[PDB]
């Protein structure tokens, strides 16, 4: 028997550690990125009402089952531009925190035209940090849930285990958050670094 | 009479977590606490390994702390994968389970 | 409402092993062209008519069983939508007789001869009866499987196949471009007359049950070599990739002075004479050059397998023994070619198993290039029609050829091991083809 | 309405004239393909003599275009056979019949 | 059972859908009764007419695809009852096809019959490329038409008409056939209705009922499905065929003289014995 996710955090009811961030400085010489992809990612958002079917209305209501306040960018106000990469922000924190840091390789630069997919391929070194950005996804949001969660002190959220332990279908959530953000780096060019083990020496 | 409850793992899932947290209960006399082990060995006795999933997802954070509470989840782990050893095991996995 | 009976005829058929299609890459020719000759038929041997005719029928869907079927029974060719036959006077396709017209027109008779073309490029069938041609031909038909002859037949017939060459002298010349079937026997079967998909046979002690029939597909004559677009090779595999091509024109320079071949300025195998017959470095660059590409693919092959290869050591390669050809054994020039020595290799028997898997992807490399020249697999060598007995698939090859190759890439390998390059075979990876 | 397909030639010379027995085998079969009669299942030839209407119209005319040992295919019209009355129990009411004739000889 | 506003309908439903150990697997449907192309073609409010309903020779049927099911994996059509084509993998092109061409002493086609065991159409090209929502609200009912006089097929979306139709040749039997892989647990609806002025199936596959053009479903008609084995008796004696190579000029000879003959039990309805 060989596993596929073949690495373990080793560490140590359960308490999922955030990692810390705000004290420490973010770096904005990258910001180019760091707005444009807040952004874009809302951005994406839109191109998911056209999948959906219903397009995207100005007026809040809720028969439209979709997002009440998507607009065009010519009628779109800024109010809710600058609250949405709140996300993104802590998003690009918690990469760079675990002593990854990212170069700028290049230097370059109401429709998403560019599309942002997650079928394609990607190289086991970078996967493995998106997979570990998107445990750091699911922890904080365990985090979070178990404050609400540990005012009564009995019984516990389904889904409060370790990132490692859940399943795949319950893993796709934050593996595809992950995935797509390193996607967005990839056709780029952005190069974030911090063991080739073959699948015989993988087995139990 | 929970060897074919596949049509309701979702119910039968939370009774195994329940009656396991339940065994992890203070305030709980020796003679209440062997009870609640003995109905957890019980059910796992019968129930198919494929709706275990989720009971030793719990325990595989829990036992390897190997504290006082541990002794009871090693019997319930030996017992499992003796009794169900095709179903990891056999490429072709155990009949008809 | 009320269900039916009556007393019919049993109908069995009788196909050689011919199987030709067509496919993207195959290395089958596309038009053949058969003859069956009818000698005795008894119109009416019971109280229903004498079955019999004659065409092409498909390997994937073709399974007549003894008894019941389509219609009342007798199924024989063109009683379904896998084989289209000719009696004389009607076309059968899907259990459906349609009348066709020829210069005068009967049911086949003694003395009969009948000539079926099938041309794949169409795809078309056509007719032609004791010469004449026969107003009516199949086309635009399915070609998922392979094509073979059959003819369908009750009691009281005799006929006799005619498919050319020493099976059957021609009676008429066959059109132009179309080959005779005798071609088409694959190198490891000889020619034979067949039921089709029997479940039973007759045996010394008693009749034999018979299990399913493994048959080819039309994808089994398409060559399938490894694919070798990553061309990217160690810079030391990248030096002694042409230095794999020196031993290896000197290896196959020397199993020609077995055979008889001395050095000469014209390169023919009749005349045994070959101009890199004196030594790999008097052997010409350019002609070097020939299998250069070829030798190429051998170390990127090994590469493509999966196998770890580097230079593991470089002192080996510094000093080596040379084997040279006996004085006594000399070609015209008398000079005597140098290959390495490799008498103290060894390899591992799952090297072997990759010598065998390098010669597979060799015979494939090369078989389909040749089918993008336009060569074609045939019995019979033919240069001028690009008609070469070896043009199929290295599965299907016979044994006698199978080793040679294999001898040839395993020189290869040792001449990589003479120079102490570490081969690490891959891990083999099991797959279930499921051809039924 | 009598349509005669050959389906293997005969002699070529002699043909039935009114007055004399013409000895046939014969096979016939609905239009859309239902066998009902067959003189080769009772193993004894027919014998009928022309222009004394003893069969159907459609053979008189069938068998006469015929030869001596020629086999041919006749298809008579429903007004050349039995019509709208039919057969009773054997042939439908308006059915084309096909039948497969072989002139044996003469007599 | 059909109510007012609907006709009778045979429904198909996946009873293990979505739980584990369920099969999904290409599924071959056909009605147990064909209908039959008459023996010789034609030369050359929404009330029906009681003059055209009475001498109309077109028929009607269609298949409901229930919202959930792809119609992608939905081939609904017509077989021939010599269709044994158990595929995995199907499509139109793994159809069985061929084109009979006749001529006269020099080329000049006269005549060009194409056969075929299935007529069918996919529901893969009565959906709009729309951006998805594939699963429609709309349940996909394709129509069939049949015309027994002339042999002509043809096909309707929902309610406009297709592009695809076809041809066959008198006395065809044609058996009512829907080819689909189950996406969901309601597949596929046979609908023996009617349209306007056109006669429902019922009409054609009993004698009885040739001029009732109230849509009926007798028990007889039923769905059928296509298995890939069945228990064949083995012929207690074989034809006894002797082969050999007569020599190189001769080639290779076949013989059988010996007869064999066996009492064949026909079932009229689907042309096999
Ligand atoms: N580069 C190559 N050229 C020709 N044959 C090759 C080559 N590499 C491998 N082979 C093998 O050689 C066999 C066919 O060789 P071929 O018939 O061309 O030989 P030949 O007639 O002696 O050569 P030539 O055509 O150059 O005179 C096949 O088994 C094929 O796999
Ligand atoms: C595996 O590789 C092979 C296998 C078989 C053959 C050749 C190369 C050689 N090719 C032509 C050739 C002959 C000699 C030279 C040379 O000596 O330079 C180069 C090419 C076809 C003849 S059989």
């Amino acid at each position: 028997y060989v596993d596929a996710s073949y690495s373990s955090k080793a560490e140590k009811n359960f308490d999922p550690r955030p990692v810390e961030t705000l004290n420490v400085i973010i770096p904005e010489k990258l910001d180019s990125f760091i707005n444009k992809f807040a952004e874009y990612t809302h951005e994406k958002w839109a191109f998911d009402k056209i999948q959906n079917n219903w397009s995207y209305g100005e007026n809040v209501d809720e028969e439209l089952k979709t997002h009440p306040m998507l607009r065009p960018y010519k009628t779109f106000s800024e109010k809710d531009k600058e609250i949405y990469r709140w996300p993104i922000k802590e998003s690009l924190k918690a990469m760079i925190a675990w002593e990854w840091t990212i170069e700028k390789a290049r230097e370059g630069e109401y429709n998403p035209q560019p599309p942002d997919l997650s079928g394609v391929t990607l190289s086991r070194e970078l996967q493995a940090m998106a997979e570990q950005l998107a445990e750091n996804y699911h922890n904080t949001w365990g985090r979070k849930k178990k404050q609400e969660l540990e005012a009564k002190g009995g019984g516990t959220h389904p889904l409060l285990v370790p990132y490692d332990t859940l399943t795949a279908k319950e893993k796709a959530r934050d593996r595809e958050k992950a995935q797509e953000l390193l996607k967005f780096l990839q056709m780029n060019g952005y190069a974030v670094t911090r063991l080739d083990t073959s699948s015989i020496e993988k087995r139990f | 009479l929970f060897a074919g409850t596949e049509h309701r793992a979702i119910m039968v899932d939370s009774m195994l977590h329940t009656v396991y947290r339940l065994s992890r209960g203070r305030s709980l006399t020796k003679a209440q606490r062997d009870v609640i082990e003995d109905c957890l060995m019980a059910l796992c006795r019968y129930i198919r390994p494929s709706m275990l999933q989720h009971l030793l997802r719990r325990l595989v954070f829990d036992v390897p702390i190997l504290n006082e509470f541990a002794k009871m989840p090693l019997k319930l782990l030996t017992n499992h994968y003796e009794r169900c050893w095709k179903y990891y095991c056999l490429p072709t996995g155990w009949a008809n389970f | 409402l009320l269900l039916q009976t009556n007393l019919i005829n049993y109908v069995t058929s009788i196909r050689p092993n011919i199987f030709v299609g067509r496919a993207e890459g195959s290395t089958q020719y596309g038009k053949w062209y058969f003859e069956v000759m009818v000698d005795e038929v008894v119109p009416f041997l019971t109280a229903q008519a004498t079955h019999l005719r004659v065409g092409w029928a498909l390997t994937e869907g073709y399974s007549p069983y003894p008894g019941g079927g389509e219609g009342w029974g007798g199924n024989g060719v063109g009683d379904d939508l896998y084989s289209y036959g000719f009696d004389g006077l009607h076309l059968w396709t899907g259990h459906v007789a349609r009348p066709v017209t020829s210069p005068g027109q009967h049911l086949l008779a003694p003395e009969d001869v009948v000539s079926c073309c099938l041309d794949l490029s169409v795809p078309s069938i056509s007719f032609r009866i004791n010469g004449c041609p026969v107003q009516g031909v199949f086309e635009a038909f399915n070609l998922d499987g392979l094509f073979f002859p059959v003819v369908s037949f009750s009691a009281g017939v005799k006929v006799r196949f005619l498919l050319g060459g020493r099976h059957g002298e021609f009676k008429f010349l066959p059109p132009p471009g179309y080959a005779p079937c005798h071609e088409a026997v694959l190198p490891r079967e000889r020619l034979r007359l067949e039921p089709i998909k029997e479940y039973r046979r007759e045996g010394p002690r008693g009749p034999h049950l018979v299990g399913p029939s493994r048959c080819l597909s039309h994808t089994d004559f398409v060559p399938c070599p490894v694919d070798t677009v990553q061309i990217v090779l160690p810079p030391h595999l990248e030096r002694i990739r042409e230095k794999l091509a020196e031993n290896i024109h000197e290896l196959w320079a020397l199993t020609r002075i077995e055979q008889g071949w001395t050095y000469g300025p014209v390169r023919d195998d009749n005349k045994r004479l070959h101009p890199c017959l004196v030594n790999f470095h008097s052997l010409p660059e350019p002609e070097r050059n020939y299998n250069l590409q070829m030798s190429g693919e051998t170390l990127k092959t090994l590469l493509a397998l999966g196998c770890h290869v580097g230079m593991a050591d470089e002192k080996a390669e510094d000093n080596l023994k040379k084997t040279k050809l006996p004085k006594t054994y000399m070609m015209s020039n008398g000079y005597k070619p140098a290959p390495l020595d490799l008498s103290h290799v060894r390899l591992t028997p799952a090297q072997t198993t990759l010598v065998d898997r390098l010669a597979e992807n060799g015979h494939n490399v090369w078989a389909r290039d040749r089918v993008a020249q336009g060569w074609s697999y045939s019995a019979v060598q033919d240069i001028p029609a690009r008609r070469n007995p070896r043009l199929v698939p290295y599965r299907l090859l016979d044994e006698a050829t199978k080793r040679s190759n294999r001898d040839s890439l395993c020189q290869a390998v040792r001449t990589l091991l003479g120079y102490g390059y570490n081969i690490e075979p891959p891990d083999q990876e099991p797959s279930q083809v499921e051809n039924q | 309405g009598v349509q005669v397909e050959t389906i293997s030639p005969g002699d070529g010379r002699t043909f039935p004239k009114r007055g004399q027995t013409c000895v046939v085998h014969y096979t016939g079969m609905l239009e859309d393909g239902k066998k009902f009669d067959s003189s080769r299942d009772r193993n004894k030839p027919f014998k009928f003599m022309l222009g004394k209407q003893e069969v159907i119209r459609g053979w008189e005319e069938g068998v006469a275009q015929m030869s001596v040992g020629q086999r041919a295919k006749l298809t008579i019209s429903p007004d050349y056979a039995y019509g709208a009355t039919g057969h009773p129990g054997i042939i439908p009411p308006h059915a084309t019949l096909v039948f497969d004739v072989e002139l044996l000889k003469l007599e | 059972d059909g109510t007012v506003d609907t006709p009778p309908c045979l429904r198909l439903a996946h009873r293990t859908w979505g739980s584990q150990n369920s099969l999904v697997e290409m599924l071959f449907l056909r009605l147990s009764l064909p209908v039959q192309f008459h023996q010789h073609f034609r030369c050359t409010d929404n009330r029906d007419d009681p003059e055209i309903i009475l001498n109309t020779t077109t028929y009607y049927y269609s298949v409901r695809v229930f919202a959930g099911q792809e119609p992608s994996c939905v081939w609904v059509g017509w077989v021939t009852p010599d269709y044994h084509q158990h595929d995995m993998n199907f499509d139109l092109s793994k159809v069985r096809a061929v084109t009979v061409t006749m001529g006269d002493e020099q080329g000049n086609v006269h005549s060009s019959l194409k056969c075929s065991n299935c007529y069918m159409v996919w529901g893969g090209d009565f959906v709009s490329p729309g951006q998805q929502g594939r699963i429609s609200h709309t349940d996909l009912v394709i129509g069939c038409l049949v015309d027994l006089a002339t042999g002509l097929m043809t096909f309707t979306a929902n309610g406009k008409e297709s592009n695809t139709f076809f041809q066959v040749e008198p006395n065809t039997k044609l058996f009512p056939a829907v080819f689909v892989l189950p996406t969901h647990q309601n597949v596929i609806q046979f609908e023996l209705g009617k349209q306007k002025n056109i006669m429902p199936l019922s009409a054609a596959m009993f004698l009885s009922e040739r001029k009732n053009p109230a849509p009926q479903c007798p028990p007889r008609l039923e769905v059928q499905m296509l298995m890939p084995v069945s228990w064949s008796r083995m012929p207690n004696h074989f034809l006894q065929v002797e082969t050999r190579r007569a020599g190189e000029r001769l080639g290779w000879a076949v013989q059988c003289q010996d007869p064999l003959t066996m009492m064949a039990l026909h079932i009229p309805e689907e042309n096999r014995c």
